[PDB]
This record gives C-alpha cells, structure tokens and sequence, in this order.
C-alpha cells in the first residue's frame, strides 16, 4: 500500500530553555539572552574623551596642579579615575555629590574671568601642598592673606553679576588654620565672618581654627561651597579673613549657544580600564565597555549610558526552533 | 515501515522544519515542504524583538563607587536600584519563557496544519493511520506523490479506484 | 463558485462576524449566525479591563516645577520617575499586545468551533471540500438549509440518499 | 452539488496592531489606549478649590499681603501659581520643599494664637516691602525691634505650650541685617543668640550681617524656620535680638475632631490654566486636567492626582476584532 | 443514553480527571483514564513555581515605624515603595491569570488529543455522535471496551462488519 | 447501538478564578496565592536574637543605663521596641537614622577603649536622669566638667589613631546647658568650640546654653556627633568646655576577621510581638512573622528580611484545575 507522512526535523542533542509550563524542554536550537562578558577597554572610537587621570573631576573646576591640563576640557565621556584627588591642600566640597553629577554631564567647561581686584593685602598665598615648580596655588582662585604679617584684616566687599544667559557656577574657600596662632597669623585677630548672598542663596560661614591631622602635611583644611548663579542675578561677598577667593567663575558647555564651545550632555563613568580609540561603545562600568547585541546583561548594575537592563540572572535560553522529539524505533 | 508526527520527529530531515516521507512501488522518499518551513523561520527574529525594548533611554551615575555618598541616601539609592532589578529580572524571565512557549506551540501549529491541508486534498482516497501518515487507496507514482506535496492533486482522479479498494 | 474561511474573508458578511453562505437549486444566500457573533463580541471589553488596573491609589508631587528641588535628591526622584515609566511602558506595550493575540486568536477559535459543530451535524451526508464547505451529496432546499444553520437537521433522513450518491 | 460554506467577516481596509509574534497586522477594528489631549482648564466641579493666586504656599503661613484671604483656607484642591512668593521681605525657609508638601495635603490651615505678649521692647516693626496700606509686616508674627534707636536688647525668654490633640506649626525667622551698623541700630551690639527648644527639636542660629543684592529693595534676609510641635509637647524660644517672633501657630484641617474646619487630605497641584467649575476631573498637571476613559496617557509624567498610568509610547493600539483578511476571487 | 464531554462534564467520574463511558450489551460503564489524568496532574505544580520567584533577596528597613524619618526622604521613600506596589500588584494578578488561562486551555488540549486519539484508533468502525462520542458500528463487548481504553483495538478485525453496517 | 463517550470530571460547585479574557471562571479546583495571616510571635529558632527591650538601639553605643547589658551585643535578629530610648540626659543624635543602619546590620558591636587620660579637670559628672543606682552616666562617655566650681577651662587636645583594619564608630557630644550661668559655672567663661579632625571629616560645633523644656527633669541637652573613622586614619579633638567625651569606640562585629566576635550581617526589625524561641521565620513585620508557603502577602508593605512580595489585593485565586461544566440532562 502507498502511504504519505507528515513530520518535522529533529536532533540527537537540542537544548533545554524553560516554558511558562515547564522547566527544561529541549528544543532544535536557542540562543542566549544575556551579555556575561564585557570589553576591559573604555572604547572611544568616534566620540570626544577625556582621561582625567590623577585630577578629580572637581579639581577641574578649582585647578590644583595635577587638573591643570582640564580646565577648559571638551568631552563627550569624562572618564574619572580611582586615584583622583580634588585638591592639593587638603579639604572638601559641601554637597560634593551634587557637582561631580553637574561635571559628569556638563560636555566640559569653560571659564572666565569674574574681574575682581585687591590692593590692600597679599593674593597669592601659595602652599607646599600644591606643587607647580617650587610653590603655588589654586590655579583658579586666590588665598587672601594678611598683608604684612600679623596685620588685622579689612573688613571687605566684592561683587560679580553673572552676565552671561546660562547660569555660572562660582565657588569658594573657608580656611580653618592649623593653629590660632596661625589664624591671627595670616590673618586679623577679632572673630571672623564670610557673608555670601545671591538673590536666591543667602548663608554664612566662619572659621575653626585647631589642629587636625596632617594631610598633604598640612593640619589645616578648606570648606570649599558652591553656588549656581542664575541669568542676571548677582553675589556678593563679604569676609574680614580667612577668605579663599575664587577668580574664574566657571560655565558648562552644554548650556553654550550654537557656536565653538558647545559639546551638549557629556556622559561621566567611573573606570580602571585602558582607553581604546580603536573600539566603540555607548555603555560603560568600571571594569570598561558593555558592547553586545543581547538585550540583557549580568555584568554590573551600575553600567551607564544605553545599555541592555540589567538582571541578576546570568543566563535566560531562548528558543529558536520546536521542541525536539527523537525519532522512535 | 514508515510513521509521522504524533509518533516523533525525523532526525534525517535537514533541509527544512516540516516535510513529506512517503513510500510506493518505486520505492521511498523525503522531501522538505518549502512554504511551510519558511512559514515558521519567518516568525523567529525574537533576538531583536525582545531588543527593541532596548532602551532609547540613557541613564547616569545616581552614586560614586569610588567616594560613596552619605549613607542614608546611599541606602535610599542602593534599595530602589534592587528593587528595580527584581523587577527587569522578573520580566527578563517571564518575557523569554512566553516566547519559549509561543515557540514551541506555534511550531505545533503548523505541522498540524500542513498535515489537515493533506488530509482535505486526499478526500477519499485514504485513510489516517494515527501516526501522522495517510493509508493511500490506489497507487500513487512519484509524479501523483509530488502533486501531493505541491497541492496539485486531484482526488476525483482516483475516488473510484480509491472507493473500491476501501470498501 | 463559493468558498469558506480557509480561503478568506467575506467583505459582504456586515450583519455578524461569522455566518453560513450556501448553494441550491433555489439559489444563493449569506446569513450571520447570531449567537457565535455575541459569543465574540461579549469577549470584547477590554478597553475597561485594561483599565481595571487603573488605580484605587493617588499619588502627590515629589518634586517642584516652579522652585527646583536641591540637586542631589532631584536627581535620585528623576532617576526613579523614569525608572518607572521605562516599567510602565513596557508593561503597557506587553499587556496590549498579549490581548491583540489573545484577541486574534480566539476569533480564529470561535470559527473553527462552529465548522467543527456542523461538520459533526452532517455526518456522513457531507464531505469537506478543503475551503472551508461542505459539498452536500443530497438535495437541500431552503428549509433543510435553515435546518443546518439552526442546529436541526437530522442527519438520518437523508442518510441513505447521501450515501448513494457518495459512493 | 449543494454545499454550504463557513465564513467570517472582512472590510476593504482595517487598522495595523501588534501582537507578540508580529508586527502590523490587520484588524477589521482597533481602538487608541493612550490618550494624548488634556483639557486646558483646571476642572473643579464638585470639589472645593482655592487658587492662592501670586500668594505662595508658604505664605499661607506666615502672612504676606498677598496672602490675606488664605490664611486660613479650606481646599480640597490647591492650585499653586508660577509666579507665586511666600514672602515679602526677602527670604528662604529651611526644609522648604517639605513644608510645601505639609500644606498641600494639608486640607487648608488653622490658625490658634500663642499669647506671646511683650512691653520692653517695640513688637510693631514694619517694611515698605510688605505694603498692605502704608507699611506692615508678616500678618502672622511680628518684628521685635530694639525699643529706642541703638538700644542693646534683652534677653528674653517666651514659651508655647501645644494645647490640641494635633502637630502645631511654628516659624520663627531670623534677620540677617543688611550692615553690622543696621544690626545693632535695630538691636543690641554684643553678639546676638536664638535657641529654639521643643522636647524633640533642640537646635540654635545667630545672625550673620551683611550686604547682600536688593530683593524687593532689602539687603537684609530672613531665614524662615519652622519645627512640628507634638500634642503635649512645649517649645521655648531664648533669644536677645534680629528675631521674628510667631504670633499664631498653624493646624492642619486634615488632623481636626469630625466638626467643622475638618476637610480631608486635600491634592496640591501647580497649574498655569485657568479654573472650570464646569467640569470634573481627577488628574491635574501644569496643562490642566486630564479626564479620559483611557488607560494611559503620554501627556506628562508628572501629572498628579488619579491618573491613567504615563508611558513614552504616543499610541497602543487595541484589537476589537479578528484578523482581517480580504476577499479572493 | 451517554454523552461526552463537547456535552458536557461528568460529574461521577472521581477517579481521575478523564475516563470513557460505554454503552454495549452488556451494560454501561465509566473508567478513568490514568495516563492522561497524570499528564494532567503532572503540569501542576504551580504554586511553588509560583514561588520559585520568591527572593533569593533580602530587603532591610529604609525607615522608621518607631522615629518617623525627616518629611522629604520619608515622601520619596513613601513615594517609591507605593510605586513598587503598583508594579508587584499588577504583576501578581497578570501572572496569576495567565497560569489560569493556560491551566484551563491545557486541560481542554488534553481531552481532546485522548479524543482524537481514540477516533483514529477506531478507523472506519465508528462514527462520531457530536457530543464527544462515537457510534461503534459492530458488537464490542467488554474486552472489545477495554482494548479501546489500553490502545490495543486493532480495527482490521472489525472492518468488514462495521463496513457493512455504515452503509 | 454499542458506543464509546470521552470524558472529564467535574463537581457539584467550584471555585471562580479569573483569567485573561474573563472574571469569575469556575474551576474543579482552586488554591489561594496570597498570606493573610502572619504569626503574632517574633521567631527566633536557628538564629540569635536580642531583645533590646526599653534600649534604644543608639544607647548600646553610649551606654545609658537600661543598656547596660546590651553593650556589646551579638546579634543576628535585632529586635527595637516601639517605648525605647536612646538616652537619659536627653538629646538627639545627628543623623539619626542613618547610624540606626548602621547598628541594624552591624551583627553587633564590639568595643575598645581609646586611651584617653585627663589630669586638669573631673571627669566625673553625673546627673539623676542617669540613675543606676545613685546618679551616673553614658557608661562609655565622660562628661568634662570644670574642675573647681567657676574656673575657666583649658584649651585641650586628644587624639585616636584607628589601629583596626575595620572602621571605628567615634560618638562625641556637646553640652547645651539650661542657663549662661550654668555654663560657665560648669565651664569657662569666653566663647567655648569644639573641633572635630579626621582626614575626611573636618567639622565644627559651639554650645548653645538656654533654657529648654524640662525633659527628665534636664533643661539641658546634648547633641550627639559621630563619625566612621578609617582604617589607619586618625581624629583629633580639640576644645575648651562643654565636650563629652568618647571614652570607648565602637566596631562593628560585621567587619572583623574570621575568629570570635564576627556574627555577619544581621537584619533588624521593629516589632510589638512576644519572642518564641519555639518557632522559625526569615520574614517579620511589626506584628510578628511572616512564615508561609505563598508567593505574596498583604499583611504589611513593610515586613523586612527574605519576604514574599507585597501586593494590594487580598486574594489572587490560581486555578489546580480545569473548567468546571456540571452534567446536563
Ligand atoms: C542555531 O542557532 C545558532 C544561533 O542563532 C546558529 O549559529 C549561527 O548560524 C549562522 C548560519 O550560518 C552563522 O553564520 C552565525 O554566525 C551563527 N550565529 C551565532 C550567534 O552563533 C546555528 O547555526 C543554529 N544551528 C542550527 C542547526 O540551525
Ligand atoms: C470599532 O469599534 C469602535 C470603538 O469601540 C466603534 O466606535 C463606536 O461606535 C459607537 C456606535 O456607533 C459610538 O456611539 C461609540 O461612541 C464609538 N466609540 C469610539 C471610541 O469611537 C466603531 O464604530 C467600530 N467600527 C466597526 C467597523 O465596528
Ligand atoms: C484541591 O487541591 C487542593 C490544594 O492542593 C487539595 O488540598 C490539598 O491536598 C492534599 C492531598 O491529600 C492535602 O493533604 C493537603 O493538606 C491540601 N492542601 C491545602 C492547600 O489545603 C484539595 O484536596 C483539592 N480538592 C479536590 C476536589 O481536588
Ligand atoms: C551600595 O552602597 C554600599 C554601602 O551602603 C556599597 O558598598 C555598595 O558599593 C553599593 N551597592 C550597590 C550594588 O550599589
Ligand atoms: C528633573 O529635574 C531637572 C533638573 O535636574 C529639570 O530640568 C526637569 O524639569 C526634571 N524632569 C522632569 C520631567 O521632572
Ligand atoms: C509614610 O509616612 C507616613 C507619615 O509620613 C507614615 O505614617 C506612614 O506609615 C508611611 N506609609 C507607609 C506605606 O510606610
């Protein structure tokens, strides 16, 4: 008798990828789902980078030595290091979070001056702790000192309007001295008062003298506060000592009109690889780049930029042909 | 002796998903069913369709691994992460265990239905065997064999002949 | 020449989703069937069941639009909002697409049950003509035509005929 | 041959959906999930409304001029304006964005009197940036000004024991003089001092003079700060000058003894349409209202109230119908 | 009389989850039918599946019951735990009906594959009533029954007279 | 006519469960998905457990008297309760709730004394909201008083290195006194700072003296201060009155080397509930435990520790079975 039969492929070996029913089921052929591996290079082919190195992303903004060469950076990835150090001598951003997160996506920054002058006293205190041939500064600021040698301090005024249509972001020093010898040293010997007022911010700020352990071998230490100064708006200052004064405000490209200088939203990541010009990607994590056409990854939760989601399972088969049924005898 | 679908698959097809084994006087043969195997393949693309969930959305650093912020919004922070990756876990799973299922069902579908559309054009000139293979009534030489697999068969051709030798 | 589901659709069908087309001395007629029509519109309030999860719980500001919150914990609010949205949305494109197939499908369903249900009415006085008819191997006028549509006719009575002319 | 045929609807053109195989496939009918227009109007039928107008919320509080007929509001709904101001004489609240929070849901406010009553000093002090008239002051507290011209000032003591069984809420503020010549005219010349006790709250503040940008032509500052006192609890206020001193403490209509003055958690929501008693809704943003049958909405994430869910996605469309497939020949 | 399960259910089969019920001779009876009531029961396990998305996880207290938390990280915490509860609640019920859905079309797959199965057994011997039985056109006593429960009726051995008695 | 039926079972009456399509669907069988009950005991079987009872769980760091037996507790199930106190002079902690974290998850604590010595000064206060027996004090603090009666107090320096290669958990406090008089006739007479050096840390604080509520019969407070200090970093202390001194640091058992005096990571709860050490759990709430087979629960949003899921509703029914059609005649 003539006979026709329908029927299908099968394997001697498929694989097994779970259903909604069961658990298990072995299919003609899967693929896998989720990126385990990543590339330990940070890939920077056909985007604008920069290597901080040694300099901590704020010190772009106040310039110790080590940032000197990032003070007006450009950069589509800012890629922080784990050694960086803000500074040079020792101390603190309030809010310090806040900033590095405006940094990390500013596209760079660009500064200018904000046009203050003195006369009565010395502005160029320099300290060992920050190094640039035998001793220098804040690259960006001023250390106000007393002018002679234990001199009281002038009771002094200084102001900047922001002119520009983005906002600026101005920032300065307190100096708790190691010793109030050293206070009344550098500066005058009455109680000190650093007044700060915008429209919006208003707060003060005096000085703790009293030693503290050294670090960079200096027991002292600068509060380093921060404002955002809105379009039109001014700030003053007003202090009688003890005063770190800021000389370029900083601005962020990504609020730049059309023009040079621009960039637009930057992407900060945090990493320990090697950079690779030569390698692309668009998702980043401490240990690299997450390049992979999967749609999951079970690499790290914390990557960042566009990235696959991330779950906690490191492998998830999906099915690419029927469920495998031997042939029989 | 030669048997269908319901009993198991063929490990010897290689050239397609779904295909006609039959046998007659001149001997025995397989053949790929084209249409239906392309049918099948075509609804497998899920890589970039469970991909293009993939986000347009970038997201930035919310924490500092090398200067960890203050703890009670480091803890905030470090649970509302969790919490959200219990949650793509959970859809991860639950999103490749549906298209497994769909998969593997819709394959079904379509061996069953290659199999009813033979079925409808044999009429009857033959019979099910329960295997997944048709008993033919009258003989059926290679070239009445293709007009099987190829949809051009005409049952009225054989019915008398086929009628005949059923009853 | 006329043709049932397997081929295609009807575009004069405008009075249900599902109905009997047919073929006599007497001539050619369409009609809906009524309670399979219901059967898949009744299935059909989703929009409101979608809704259903539309919430009990309201919801307040977390943050300020005219007076921008501190930065820090704007940024952790930001995060989390569209966190949730990317949920959401995926949620939402999941949840219409799993009714679309459910809808699809059972629509499929609904039809295939109705041919299975006559089909089993016409016993051996009918065969399958692969489109989706029945080829009737008796006489069937108007009224015995009701009869299939209503769920009446008795296979019994013209068994005998059927067969004769079958065979 | 007589023969009968199954069969099933089609149309000419239908409307594409998703599935979760396909893409695109056609439906003899489809239905819009997402809704996409709000109403440009705040719709308030049925619920009682207050627009506080250019009076900010905060205001509501302390009491402004512009804020005189919401000093003791009843709302079910509190429409929150662009331009609003919680103040007149220039300054900040600490904790402000949680406060705003407070009084949104706060149903409207009460206020009960705390029998500070003074006689060394002037308690009338007044500002040409809060003009009601001439000149006043924050309707609500009240200026302690030195009782001469350049009088050193006493150091006063004043205590509030929280009667009700519910939270009191009490600001005080703090005035930051525009000179050191300023302060001490206004007050006394040693260094001036506020401690601020509760059982729970415990903190102090000092004024930090200096000239700050004119706001509402004010150098000065008043910092606004404000404590939650528990039923039972007391709070003592010690203080020798630059102080602003509570006159009424707040209630939150939300925690009052079924009676009148009680409402309920009311919604605050901030808004640029105008109000419609003509129309209902449950769901607000800045546009207005949303009031749809529809599941989700792509019209803004930040919509509050009883909303649809939010997603980025413009359409969704819904299958009302089968697969449409049209007619061969 | 008896009729099957297009019919309706059975509610004194408590035997198993499906059976045969036969009329002969000899009188009528009901078994269950074991293997495909494991079959059933074997793809139910649900609930510690169920379960088996139960955390690996451990979560810790991000605010205080006893010293409630200052007023705005307690209204993003607040905040986002509500929002989490949206999700998991949505999760929860669309989970739970999808199971159902998939636990009532499995059951009915099931009854229907015994069905087919007997049908192609029976070959030209039987006719299907339309209520989920078939007519048995020739004397089957009990063991005849039996060997069409256990898969062993060979229908050669019956052909010939039920032939005779269909037509 | 002999004749085979296929066929299924069903029951009398069943249970409706819901599916995708449709709501109240009857299956042969059903079975609940949600816990609504919880057990009303804290179960501690397999684990270690403390009560910390009227112990607040900052006072096992400082030491008021009712946690005298807690000082150095190990601990995996931590159990607040809901009277507890921290103290006995009264005063807060800063940031409060971050270090109740810090404590929850510690798996106890561990102390070490930090050698400081004292020679000028008593160093011996004590107070009857401290009473053990007569009056005393934080068992690990000591409060430094003047040593006369009205004598002015020295200008002091201590310094901790942290010698462990754990964190150390430093607490200081500062003396709010209830009048100016009281200060400086338990102190000095000028302006009193406290200064507070780590290499990270850096801040200040001063006394604010003033009359408070009463609370245990203390105008008085104290503000309590901590820090985490490094592995090999170090604090300096310096101040002129007013201080409370750190007598004994704190380690976290979580943090040290595989030997006695570990434990792990432990999980606090809060909780009314009775102890049984007669039961299991890794799931509780306020009101006891959650031990149950289900996958979700609707007992409390916030139960901590290995949980089902929390959902809103109160039942969610899964089908054990099939459709249920009864028997037609
Ligand atoms: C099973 O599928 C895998 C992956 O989808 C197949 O490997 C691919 O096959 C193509 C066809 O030649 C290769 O060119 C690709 O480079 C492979 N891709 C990957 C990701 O491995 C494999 O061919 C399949 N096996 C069978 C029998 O079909
Ligand atoms: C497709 O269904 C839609 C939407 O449900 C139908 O539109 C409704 O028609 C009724 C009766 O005419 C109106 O009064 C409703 O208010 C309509 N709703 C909407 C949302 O527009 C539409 O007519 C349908 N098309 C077909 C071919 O059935
Ligand atoms: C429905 O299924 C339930 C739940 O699985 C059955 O009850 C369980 O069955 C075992 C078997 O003897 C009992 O010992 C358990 O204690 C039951 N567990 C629960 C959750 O109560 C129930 O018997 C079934 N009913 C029917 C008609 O099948
Ligand atoms: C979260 O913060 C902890 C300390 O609170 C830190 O050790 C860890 O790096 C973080 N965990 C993740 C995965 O973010
Ligand atoms: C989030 O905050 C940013 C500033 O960080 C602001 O521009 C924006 O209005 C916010 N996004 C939304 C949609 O809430
Ligand atoms: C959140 O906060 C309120 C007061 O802010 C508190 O009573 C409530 O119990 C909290 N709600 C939840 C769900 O934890």
């Amino acid at each position: 008798g003539d006979k026709i039969c329908l029927g299908h492929h099968a394997v001697a070996n498929g694989t097994k990828v779970n259903t909604l029913t069961e658990r298990g089921v072995e299919v003609v052929n899967a693929t896998e789902t989720v990126e385990i591996t990543g590339i330990d290079k940070v890939c920077t082919k056909g985007k604008k980078a920069v290597d901080l190195g040694s300099c901590g992303i704020l010190g772009t903004i106040i310039g110790p030595p080590q940032c000197d060469l990032h003070l007006e950076f450009k950069a589509d990835l800012i890629i922080e290091r784990r050694n960086s150090s803000d500074i040079c001598y020792p101390g603190r951003f309030t809010n310090e979070e806040a900033l590095r997160q405006i940094i990390r996506e500013s596209g760079g920054i660009d500064k200018e001056s904000m046009g203050f002058r003195y006369s009565g006293i010395r502005t160029d205190g320099a300290t060992s702790a920050c190094k640039r041939s035998s001793s220098s500064f804040y690259s960006e600021m001023k250390w106000l000192s007393s002018s002679m040698n234990n001199q009281v301090f002038p009771q002094l005024n200084q102001t900047y309007r922001n002119t520009r249509k983005e906002p600026a972001l101005i920032v300065w020093g307190v100096h708790h001295s190691s010793s109030l010898d050293e206070q009344n040293k550098l500066y005058g010997t009455g109680n000190k008062l650093i007044t700060v007022g915008s429209s919006k911010y208003q707060q003060s700020f005096s000085p703790s003298p009293g030693a503290r352990p050294k670090v960079n071998g200096q027991a002292g230490r600068i509060d380093f506060h921060w404002m955002l100064l809105d379009p039109g708006d001014t700030v003053t200052f007003t202090f009688n000592g003890a005063f770190i004064a800021p000389d370029r405000a900083t601005f962020l490209r990504s609020n730049a009109p059309s023009g040079i200088e621009y960039n637009g939203k930057s992407l900060g990541i945090q990493s320990d690889a090697q950079i690779d010009e030569s390698c692309e990607g668009e998702c980043f994590y401490s240990g690299g780049t997450i390049n992979s056409p999967l749609p999951f990854q079970n690499i790290d939760s914390r990557a960042v930029g566009k990235c696959p989601r991330y779950v906690k399972q490191s492998s998830l088969p999906l099915a690419l042909g029927m469920k495998n049924v031997p042939e029989k005898i | 002796a030669i048997a269908g679908f319901i009993e198991n698959g063929w490990e010897g097809l290689i050239d397609g998903w779904y295909g006609f084994r039959h046998q007659n006087a001149q001997g025995q043969g397989t053949a790929a069913d084209y249409k239906s195997t392309q049918a099948a393949i075509d609804q497998i693309t899920g890589k970039l369709n469970r991909l293009i969930e993939k986000t347009n959305k970038q997201f930035e650093l919310i924490d500092n691994e090398f200067t960890e912020v203050e703890q009670q919004i480091g803890n905030v922070i470090n649970w509302t992460r969790d919490s959200l990756t219990e949650i793509w876990s959970y859809n991860a799973e639950l999103l490749v265990a549906m298209e497994n299922q769909h998969t593997i069902d819709l394959a079904d579908s379509e061996m069953n239905k290659l199999y009813e559309r033979v079925r409808r054009q044999l009429r009857e000139n033959a019979e099910e065997d329960g295997t997944g293979c048709f008993e033919i009534f009258h003989r059926c030489d290679d070239q009445c064999m293709e007009s099987i697999r190829n949809n051009t068969y005409n049952h009225t051709e054989y019915r008398q002949e086929a009628l005949q030798n059923r009853i």
